[PDB]
């Protein structure tokens, strides 16, 4: 196979920087590269073939060149809507090798998560567990820390996590962590907080309910 | 005189085509003589060639495009062998199957278009002495001049094609 | 235009053998192109599989050779992907995709399809509402499904400003679980009711689910 090495893999430019992704082949491909924009959750778009010509569809802030071992791809006024993963592709042989890919992530101003936080519904309880949601609401960055109290007493393991991509319009984020507990285990004790650390946050905020 | 080539399964005479051109491979390694054997690695040689017809084969290009005035070979990288060359003819040289297993190519015809892409590839490599040789083996595809024809796939052996010497 | 869907199952035993097929509207497969499958693992990235052309042409990579077949069903306008002796190592998602003449670039792409090679069997989710600074948030909380995905939606598509339908995440039992959340000013918690439409195609449970405040 032949070896597509793009560069870098992850990056953080601004709404209107100039992004540049290099990719490197083990042999000479000619122009034979395809330049490929996937946002999460989507099929792949083709923005380039022949490592130049443009895609019927894409933006012209998009460009291509390269013509050997070596290849870029430039968005020349980056956008919110440009938080995607970048691929390049080969094409001179089988089989057609990708590259690992290139996460270009959008960087705004700092934002303070709003901190939500919700009891395990009644229809749940019936089924002998609980389920506290912590959410943490378009904030930036991605960096957050969040900690259960359950009457003060704090929580180690039992918390499991997970993040929302980046928005194509505002490129925030969104947290999710989940407390979950048996039935006797909820009803042993009272008031349930969930206490949020972020970068945008001057104090660490807090948010609570008593069990009923 | 004339050459037959074993064609498994048989091609009707609507698949009666017109060679313009084939795929080499200089064999690497090594007395002053060049050897010479139809290029069959993946479908993408034969496309990067470019002088490919709507005719989908390996080995020979059929109902491809003709050159002007003489034949011309081309390659990527002249050094590199595993880059194949693509010879491209000026006026081609017809391939006839009669449908009993067996396709026809003058002797005559096909000799002289050697003795053409010899001269070339003597140009270009500037030795003296060019072999051809037959299909160096590989997957069947390409080890045998294969061919889609109204939505079927044949086979031809083109080892008969491949077997000279020339000064 | 051009355009396809992926149709078969989304879950496989070991073994056995995926069975997919791509369904080609506005577009024959009996053109002059290319027709290809693609498969895409988060961590290992995009993999190649093989390609067809309309006269029974068929590459396939070197790595899956022994197990991979495509096909071309010209009386349906389709193509289709049958990998047999499949692994845990398969669990992806597969496209269909059609190239421009074996030149480069895989033009039209098709939504996809997510294919779990897992000896779990299927199940449905249970959705547990979720109700209550200006701003009012709401949520659908599914719970222990599988195999994904799942398709949470809220008022069947009318309210999709705010919402966020977190990635999923597999439990120590081997049961997917998600959230979906959406703000809405506080002031409207009353004047209407808010229902979260969760599709699991997989075992098809089309729960809708009210949330109304406490
Ligand atoms: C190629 O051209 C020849 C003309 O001599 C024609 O008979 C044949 O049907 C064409 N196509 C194929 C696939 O052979
Ligand atoms: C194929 O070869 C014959 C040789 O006489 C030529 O006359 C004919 O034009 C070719 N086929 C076509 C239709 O180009």
């Amino acid at each position: 196979d032949i070896q597509m090495t793009q560069s870098p893999s992850s990056l953080s430019a601004s709404v209107g920087d100039r992004v540049s992704i290099t990719c490197r082949a083990s042999q000479n491909i000619i122009n034979y590269l395809n330049w490929y924009q996937q946002k999460p959750g989507k099929a792949p778009k083709l923005l380039i073939n022949a490592a130049s010509s443009l895609q019927s569809g894409v933006p012209s802030r998009v460009s291509g060149s390269g013509s050997g071992t070596d290849f870029t791809l430039t968005i020349s006024s980056l956008q919110s809507e440009d938080f995607a993963t970048y691929y390049c592709q080969q094409s001179h042989s089988t089989p057609p090798t990708f590259g690992q890919g290139t996460k270009v992530e959008i960087k705004r101003t700092v934002a303070a998560p709003s901190v939500f936080i919700f009891p395990p519904s009644d229809e749940q309880l019936k089924s002998g567990t609980a389920s506290v949601v912590c959410l943490l609401n378009n904030f930036y960055p991605r960096e957050a820390k969040v900690q259960w109290k359950v009457d003060n007493a704090l929580q180690s393991g039992n918390s499991q996590e997970s993040v929302t991509e980046q928005d194509s319009k505002d490129s925030t984020y969104s947290l999710s962590s989940t407390l979950t507990l048996s039935k006797a285990d909820y009803e042993k004790h009272k008031v349930y907080a969930c206490e949020v650390t972020h970068q945008g946050l001057s104090s660490p905020v807090t948010k609570s309910f008593n069990r009923g | 005189d004339t050459i037959t080539l074993p064609c498994r399964p048989a091609p009707p005479p609507h698949c009666s085509s017109n060679i313009t051109g084939l795929i080499l491979t200089r064999q690497g390694g090594y007395a002053n003589t060049v050897i010479f054997r139809p290029s069959g690695g993946d479908w993408r040689d034969i496309a990067r060639c470019q002088i490919a017809g709507t005719v989908v084969s390996t080995q020979l290009f059929l109902n491809g495009s003709l050159a002007e005035e003489e034949v011309v070979i081309r390659s990527e990288d002249w050094r590199d062998n595993a880059k194949s060359i693509c010879v491209q003819l000026a006026t081609s040289v017809e391939i006839a199957c009669t449908g009993a297993g067996h396709c026809a190519i003058s002797r005559a015809k096909w000799a002289n278009t050697l003795k053409q892409i010899a001269s070339k590839l003597r140009e270009q490599y500037g030795a003296k002495t060019i072999i051809f040789k037959p299909s160096s083996g590989g997957d069947p595809e390409f080890v045998n001049h294969s061919f889609n024809c109204g939505g079927e796939f044949f086979y031809c052996a083109s080892t008969q094609l491949f077997a000279s010497t020339w000064f | 235009q051009v355009q396809l869907q992926e149709s078969g199952p989304g879950l496989v035993e070991p073994s056995g053998t995926l069975s997919l097929t791509c369904a080609v509207s506005g577009g024959s497969i009996s053109s002059t192109n290319w027709w290809t499958w693609v498969r895409q693992t988060p961590g290992t990235g995009l993999e190649w599989i093989g390609e067809i052309h309309h006269s029974g042409i068929t590459n396939y990579n070197p790595s899956l050779k022994s197990r991979v077949t495509i096909s071309v069903d010209k009386s349906k306008n389709q193509f289709s992907l049958k990998l047999s002796s499949v692994i845990a190592a398969d669990t992806a998602a597969y496209y269909c995709a059609r190239g421009d003449d074996i030149l480069t670039g895989y033009n039209y792409w098709g939504q996809g399809t997510l294919v779990t090679v897992s000896s779990a069997s299927t199940k449905g989710p249970s959705v547990f509402p979720l109700a209550p600074g200006g701003t009012a948030a709401l949520g659908c909380l599914v719970k222990d499904y599988f195999p994904e995905p799942v398709t949470v939606s809220w008022n069947s598509g009318a309210l999709t400003s705010g919402v966020h339908t977190f990635p999923a995440v597999l439990q120590s039992s081997g049961l997917y679980s998600l959230s979906s959340v959406v703000t809405v000013p506080s002031s409207s918690l009353g004047t209407q009711t808010y229902i979260c439409n969760v599709n699991h195609k997989p075992s098809n449970t089309k729960v809708d689910k009210k949330v109304e405040p406490k």
